[PDB]
Formats: C-alpha cells, sequence, structure tokens
C-alpha cells in the first residue's frame, strides 16, 4: 500500500483519552447495573414463586375441567 | 416520459452522457466552504423532478464507474446486495430490535 | 420471531419496495460493444427466447417478451430475496396470484372468443369414447380452472417453505457455542445452494408453463 | 497481514510525552476556531472528513467501553 | 468532452468497498484509519445491539462464504466467456468495416 | 457512381470507431434504428418479424 | 392492500418488459459484397 503516515498528536491523544474514559465508564456502569440486576432478580424470584403457584393451580384446575369436558364429549 | 433534458445541446455538448449535468456550472457540494452552505442549499431547487434527475445522474455515475467499463467485476453487484440489505434492515429496525439478546447495553 | 420475515407491515416505508429491486439489478446499456454483465444477461435472455420459440409458434408474436419479463421478475424476487434482510415479494401468495391469474385469463377468454368450436373439439383428446366424453370435458374444465392456483401456490408456498427452513436453522445458531454455529453455517450453505437452485428452477418452471398455456 | 501489524505499531500507538504542550497549543487553536472562525472556511469534503475522524474517536471510546465491560454484546 | 470507456472499473478493496473511501482518510489517519473506523463501527453496532444478531445474520454469513467460494472458483471462467463474446462482436464490426472498404 | 462511392468511402473513413462508439452515435451513423412505428421484437433482429 | 400490490406488480412487470425490449445488440454485419457485382459494363453493338 501507501507509505505509512504518523497520525496527528491531537488525534492520538483524544483517541486514547476516549479509550481510557471508555474503560472507566464501562467499569463504573457495569458495577452500577450489577446491583440493579441483583435487586431485580431478588424481587423477580418472589414474583416468579407467586406467579408459578397461581398459574400451576389455575392450569391444574383448567386441565381437570378440560379432561372432564372431553370425557363428556367422548362418552367414556 | 423520455426526452433529453432541455439543457442538453447535441451541437455543443457532443454525445449524450446521462451521468453529466448539462445545466449551469454550480459549485459541487464537496468544495463548498460551509460558510455558504445554506446559500448552496437554497440555490438548488427541491423539485421532485430535479431530485429524480439528481438521483438518476448519480446512478449513472455509479454505472459509469463500476458496470459500464468493459472488464467490470462483481463489486457493483455486491455493493447493490449490501446496500439493499442495509436499507431493508433500517426499514425493519423495529422488527429486529424487538428480538434483542441483551437488555441494558 | 420465526414468521417475522413475512410481515410487510414494517415502517412508514413498507416492504413493498422489494418490487423496485429488479429495476436496480437490470443491466443498462450505454456503449455499443456491451460490458460483461450486459452481454451475460443478453446471452441468457437470447438462450431462453430461443428455447421458448420452439414451444410458442408463429401465431404468438407477443409471447417472446411477455414471458421473458415474467421470468426475470420472478427470478429477481426469488434470488435477491434470499439475501438476509431483504423482503421476498414472491413469498406472498398475493404477488404470485397477481402474476398468474391475469395471463391465465388472457389465455382462456381469448381462446374461447377466438376459436369456440375448435376449443370444444379440443376438449375431447382425440380417441376417448363418448360415454367418457362428458367426464373428459369436466376434467379439462377443472384442470384449466386450477391452472393459476397451481402456479401461484407452487411459487409462493415453495418460497415460504424455503425461507422458513432457513429461519429454523438460523434460530438454533447460538453464538456462545462455536461448534453449533459452524454446523448451522455449513448446513445453511447446503440449504442456500439448494434454495438458489430451486429459485432459478421455479422461475424457469413458471416461464415454461406460461409459454405452454399461451401456445395452447 | 504482517504489514498491517507494522502499520498498527506505527499508527495505533499512544502519543509522545513531549507533545503535550504542543497539542494544547493545538487545542487552544481549536478554541481560537471555536470563537472567531476557521470552520466557515471549511470545504464540505474536508468538513465531512473531520466529522468522520471524530466518529472514529467516539468509536474508540465505545471499544474501550467494551473492554471495560468485558463482553461485546451488551453488559452480559 | 467525449465520454471514454476505461478497460478497468474503479478500484475496490475488501470485495465491495470502494478504494476512494479508504484513500479519503490518508491525509489524516494513515492506512489503518478507515479500517479501524469500520472495526469500531461494527463493534459499536454489536455493542449497543443496534445490529441485532438474529437468525438472518448466519444466513448472511453463509451467503458470504458461498459467494466468496463461487466467485473465486468461477470468476475467471465467466469473465473469459464474456470477454470472448465482446471480442467476437468487436471483431465482427471490424470485419464489416474492412469488407466495406474493400 | 464514382462520386457516390468516394463519398461513402470518405464517410466510413470519418466515422467514429466502434470501440469509442456510444449506442446513439451508432444509431446516428446507421439510421435504421428501432422506432415506435416500426416492426418490433425483444431481440430487435433482422428476421424476428413477418416472414410468414 | 391487494389492489396496490396488483397495480405495483403489474407496473413493475411492464417496466421489466420495456427494459428487456431495449436489451439487444445491434449487429452491423451488413456486408457490401453485392456491390462487387452490381456494376454492369456498357453493352456494345453487334
Ligand atoms: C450463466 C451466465 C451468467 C448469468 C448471469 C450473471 C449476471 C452477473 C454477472 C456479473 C458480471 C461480471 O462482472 O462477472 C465477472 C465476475 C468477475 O469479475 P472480476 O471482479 O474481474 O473478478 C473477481 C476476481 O475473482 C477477483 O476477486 P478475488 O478472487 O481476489 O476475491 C474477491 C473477494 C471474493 O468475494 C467476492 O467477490 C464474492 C463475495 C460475494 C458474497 C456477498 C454477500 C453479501 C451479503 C451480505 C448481507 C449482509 O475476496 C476478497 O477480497 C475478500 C472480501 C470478500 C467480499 C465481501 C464479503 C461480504 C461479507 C459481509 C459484509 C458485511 O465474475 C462473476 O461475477 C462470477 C459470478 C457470476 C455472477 C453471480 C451473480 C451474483 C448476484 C447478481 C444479482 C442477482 C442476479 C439474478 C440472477 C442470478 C444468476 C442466474
Ligand atoms: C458498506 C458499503 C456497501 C455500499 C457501497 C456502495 C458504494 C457506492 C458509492 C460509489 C462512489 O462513491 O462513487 C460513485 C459515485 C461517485 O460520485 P462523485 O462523488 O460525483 O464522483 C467523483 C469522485 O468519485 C469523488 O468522490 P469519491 O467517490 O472519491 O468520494 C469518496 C468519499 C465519499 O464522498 C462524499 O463526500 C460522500 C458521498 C458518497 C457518495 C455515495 C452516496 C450513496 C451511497 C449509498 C450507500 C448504500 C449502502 O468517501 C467517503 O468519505 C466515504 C466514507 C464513509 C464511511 C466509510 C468508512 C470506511 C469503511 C471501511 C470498512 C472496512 C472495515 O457516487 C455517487 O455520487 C453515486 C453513488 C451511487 C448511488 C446508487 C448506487 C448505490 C449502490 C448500493
Amino acid at each position: 500500500f501507501a507509505p505509512p503516515v504518523n497520525v496527528s498528536p491531537l488525534i492520538r491523544a483524544g483517541r486514547y483519552g476516549a479509550l481510557v474514559v471508555g474503560i472507566v465508564y464501562g467499569s463504573y456502569r457495569f458495577g452500577s447495573l450489577q446491583k440493579r440486576e441483583n435487586e431485580w432478580r431478588v424481587e423477580e424470584a418472589r414474583r416468579k414463586v407467586i406467579r408459578d403457584a397461581l398459574n400451576a393451580e389455575n392450569k391444574a384446575k383448567a386441565t381437570r375441567e378440560e379432561m372432564l369436558y372431553l370425557a363428556k364429549e367422548t362418552g367414556v | 416520459f423520455g426526452d433529453y433534458p432541455a439543457e442538453y445541446n447535441p451541437k455543443v455538448h457532443g454525445p449524450y452522457d446521462p451521468a453529466r449535468f448539462y445545466g449551469k456550472a454550480d459549485v459541487p457540494l464537496g468544495q463548498v466552504k460551509l460558510g455558504e452552505l445554506s446559500q448552496w442549499l437554497g440555490r438548488r431547487n427541491k423539485n421532485p423532478q430535479a431530485v429524480a434527475a439528481a438521483v438518476s445522474r448519480g446512478w449513472w455515475r455509479w454505472q459509469h464507474k463500476y458496470v459500464l467499463p468493459r472488464k467490470g467485476g462483481i463489486a457493483p453487484y455486491i455493493q447493490l446486495i449490501v446496500g439493499c440489505s442495509i436499507f431493508f434492515y433500517a426499514i425493519n429496525y423495529g422488527k429486529m430490535v424487538a428480538h434483542r439478546q441483551r437488555k441494558y447495553h | 420471531s420465526l414468521f417475522s420475515v413475512f410481515d410487510p407491515t414494517s415502517s412508514f416505508l413498507s416492504n413493498w419496495l422489494s418490487m423496485l429491486i429488479p429495476l436496480l439489478f437490470m443491466v443498462m446499456s450505454f456503449w455499443l460493444i456491451p460490458s460483461r454483465p450486459q452481454f451475460l444477461a443478453k446471452s441468457v435472455l437470447m438462450g431462453l427466447n430461443r428455447e421458448m420459440s420452439l414451444l410458442m409458434g408463429p401465431a404468438s408474436f407477443g409471447a417472446n417478451i411477455l414471458v421473458i419479463a415474467l421470468f426475470l421478475f420472478i427470478l429477481f424476487n426469488n434470488f435477491i430475496g434470499l439475501f438476509p434482510y431483504i423482503f421476498t415479494a414472491t413469498s406472498h401468495l398475493a404477488v404470485t396470484l397477481s402474476l398468474a391469474v391475469p395471463l391465465w385469463i388472457s389465455f382462456i377468454l381469448y381462446t374461447w372468443i377466438k376459436e369456440t368450436t375448435n376449443a370444444l373439439a379440443h376438449l375431447v383428446p382425440l380417441g376417448t369414447p363418448a360415454p367418457l366424453m362428458p367426464f373428459m370435458v369436466l376434467m379439462e374444465i377443472i384442470s384449466n380452472m386450477i391452472r393459476p392456483i397451481t402456479l401461484s401456490v407452487r411459487l409462493a408456498a415453495n418460497m415460504i417453505a424455503g425461507h422458513l427452513l432457513l429461519t429454523l436453522l438460523g434460530a438454533q445458531g447460538t453464538l456462545e457455542n462455536l461448534y453449533v454455529t459452524s454446523i448451522v453455517v455449513f448446513s445453511q450453505i447446503i440449504l442456500l445452494m439448494l434454495e438458489f437452485s430451486v429459485a432459478i428452477i421455479q422461475s424457469y418452471v413458471f416461464m415454461t408453463l406460461m409459454t405452454l398455456y399461451a401456445s395452447e | 497481514l504482517a504489514t498491517f501489524l507494522k502499520y498498527a505499531k506505527v499508527e495505533l500507538t499512544p502519543p509522545g510525552p513531549a507533545d503535550v504542550p504542543k497539542i494544547q497549543e493545538g487545542i487552544q487553536n481549536l478554541i481560537h476556531s471555536a470563537k472567531t472562525g476557521k470552520w466557515k472556511q471549511v470545504s464540505v469534503r474536508e468538513a465531512w472528513l473531520n466529522t468522520l475522524i471524530v466518529t472514529e474517536i467516539a468509536m474508540w471510546f465505545f471499544v474501550g467501553e467494551c473492554i471495560g465491560k468485558g463482553s461485546v454484546i451488551g453488559y452480559r | 468532452p467525449r465520454p471514454l470507456r476505461p478497460v478497468n472499473p474503479g478500484k475496490v478493496r475488501v470485495g465491495f468497498v470502494p478504494e476512494e473511501w479508504f484513500t479519503f482518510f490518508y491525509n489524516k489517519t494513515g492506512v489503518t484509519g478507515p479500517y479501524v473506523l469500520g472495526a469500531g463501527a461494527l463493534t459499536f453496532l454489536l455493542s449497543k445491539e443496534i445490529y441485532v444478531v438474529e437468525h438472518e445474520f448466519y444466513t448472511g454469513v453463509a451467503i458470504a462464504i458461498m459467494g466468496t467460494y463461487g466467485v473465486k472458483k468461477f470468476g475467471k471462467q465467466i469473465a473469459d466467456y464474456a470477454d470472448k463474446g465482446i471480442g467476437e462482436i468487436e471483431q465482427s464490426f471490424k470485419e464489416y468495416q474492412d469488407s466495406s472498404k474493400i | 457512381r464514382i462520386e457516390n462511392y468516394k463519398a461513402e468511402l470518405g464517410k466510413l473513413g470519418q466515422m467514429i470507431p466502434f470501440e469509442h462508439m456510444t449506442l446513439e452515435d451508432f444509431f446516428e451513423a446507421f439510421p435504421e434504428k428501432v422506432l415506435n412505428p416500426d416492426p418490433p421484437s425483444p431481440n430487435v433482429k433482422k428476421k424476428p418479424f413477418k416472414n410468414n | 392492500p391487494w389492489i396496490m400490490v396488483f397495480l405495483v406488480s403489474m407496473a413493475l412487470l411492464w417496466a421489466i418488459m420495456t427494459m428487456v425490449f431495449f436489451l439487444y445488440q445491434p449487429r452491423s454485419v451488413s456486408s457490401a459484397k453485392g456491390f462487387s457485382d452490381r456494376t454492369v459494363y456498357l453493352n456494345w453493338k453487334w
């Protein structure tokens, strides 16, 4: 290709400055959102338990009614 | 409807080159010094016929660069496929965003 | 979401712009001696025109270009539609029905208007007995009636099945496991070679069947 | 690909420590271009490019954010 | 002026990207300038999930592999067939001109 | 006839070569062309029409 | 939107038809060998 060109020092300084700022901002935001995800999982565990209990009871009763209706249709 | 544009003069401009703009010599947008960029934008008319003419002139410039030469390659066709796939992804922006893998990002 | 490829209701600029794609991929001719793609496109079109002229006959002057344009329309929508985010127009039954029904009507109505008694004699296939003659008449009527359905279905349902089989393999292509990804990509290479061949074969099938229906 | 590695060594390296007074003289010149002019005398090709370059600096910032957060696709 | 027909089309790097895009940055960012701009762009699209890796990304990858293999295997044969036809046409036109002079 | 042949020879000598010929300069130098009130074909050839 | 689909599909099929209609190579292979026998010498008197 063409002979190499040294980049402008301002471009290199801003690029690596943005790289450093990106690393520390990524570390800070990941540490911030990890606690938020942990709290969300804490409340979602209780929400999952309540939803699972109610949905399993509703599904079991609906399954019983559906099997009774199909036995009525088939006559067995 | 098909006819040459009214600025085309076959006794002055030679044979018809559809990628060439035969009107008055306006400054191309590349070399506008951006202090007169609003004046340049106001100078060009925004008529749909002029817009379709500028699109057709650009498409003929691309044809002249990548297809109309004799030993042309498959680079123009890959450019069309990638340009159509990017455009049709931007059209379906919601249909692909609504099936993401991560939440926060 | 599996079937989300077949949702034309996309944005303000809808997926009906997938029909302007053949205007981009059609060769434009400027110089007297053609380029490589113009010559290749013209050579393929001349070859198919010579193949269809055998089945057409001399009383079908308009069938030289009317079936070639339909072949290129179907071929470009089937071929450039298989690229990933590009919407496939001929997957939907509406576009294939829009291509098959009007030309089939232009064959049936024009044959009935032009040669009525010749068509009525053409109902009997030259040797079947008279007790089987009304059955052959009903068979011919039904077989001509389900002609445009069997073209639109054979194009739309084949393209829908050909892209759903790719979408099923794409959805199982996890990125964490490189082995599963490589299996998916290799199987999709086999499947996409099959789909490109099926796309060109189905466009040639439609051109052949429209030529045979035009001549008969 | 060895020449690409050579160009990466030449061009993707941090700036020299001695050009810090120089780049500030450049940066204040940008401030001198932020108040008086030197930007309404910029060809749109050049202006296009200057923007393009900057987008590259911001993309290096997001690469550094990917480095700081680990994985590329999201915050895992 | 009269339009001219070049023998070779415009220069293209990486299959389809025009070379003028890569040489546009040479005044400022050297040779790896555009390449790292495209790398940062692809990383940013996959970072903020603007480009979502869906079931069609692997279709696009398989198409890219098939296209590279097919072009590298049949590009010379197809270009030779086309240039043979263009030479035959130009030869026929030259033979027509010579026969008319004779 | 000699004057006509010399005029035709000079005109063909002065024609633009086919390598640099656009598809309209060819149709200017060969005015048969293909027109709207003309026997058509998708392959506008020397024998796709009539001949029956 | 079957009506707009039908109209756009048929307008595009007609547009493809008029794109193919101008896709041909005009071969100027009209040989002028007939002029080698068109000239007839002047008949004498016998």
